């Protein structure tokens, strides 16, 4: 009925998904927080290695797709 | 002895259709592009 030329998703799955996403990045470093928190070492794809501690640099280096994990990254 | 040889209507210009089906003919155009 719509037509778009796309994908549509609305209500619990989108606001779940959102969710999800922004969880996934807490998750990501929520290691590295505290006195007694670790690094993370990190290798792109040309074998360049970074090892890091900073919230910042680790997800300025990651390569970000969902919106709302865009966001948190900007944060 | 034994010992021998042997031993109409071409004209159609379709109305509506090609609006119905531009979803899955883009679908198929984009890979194809």
């Amino acid at each position: 009925p719509l037509s778009v030329f796309g994908d549509r998703s609305t209500g619990e799955t989108i606001r779940s998904q959102n969710v999800m996403a922004a969880a996934s990045i807490a998750n990501i470093v929520k290691s590295s927080l505290g006195p007694v928190g670790l690094d993370k070492m990190l290798v792109d794809d040309i074998g360049d290695v970074t090892i890091t501690n900073d919230g910042a640099t680790i997800l300025k280096l990651l390569e970000v797709e969902h919106p709302a994990a865009k966001v948190l990254c900007e944060l | 002895s034994s010992s021998e040889d042997e031993d109409a209507g071409e004209g159609i210009s379709v109305n509506t259709g090609p609006k119905g089906v531009i979803n899955d003919w883009r679908r198929f155009k984009q890979l194809e592009t």
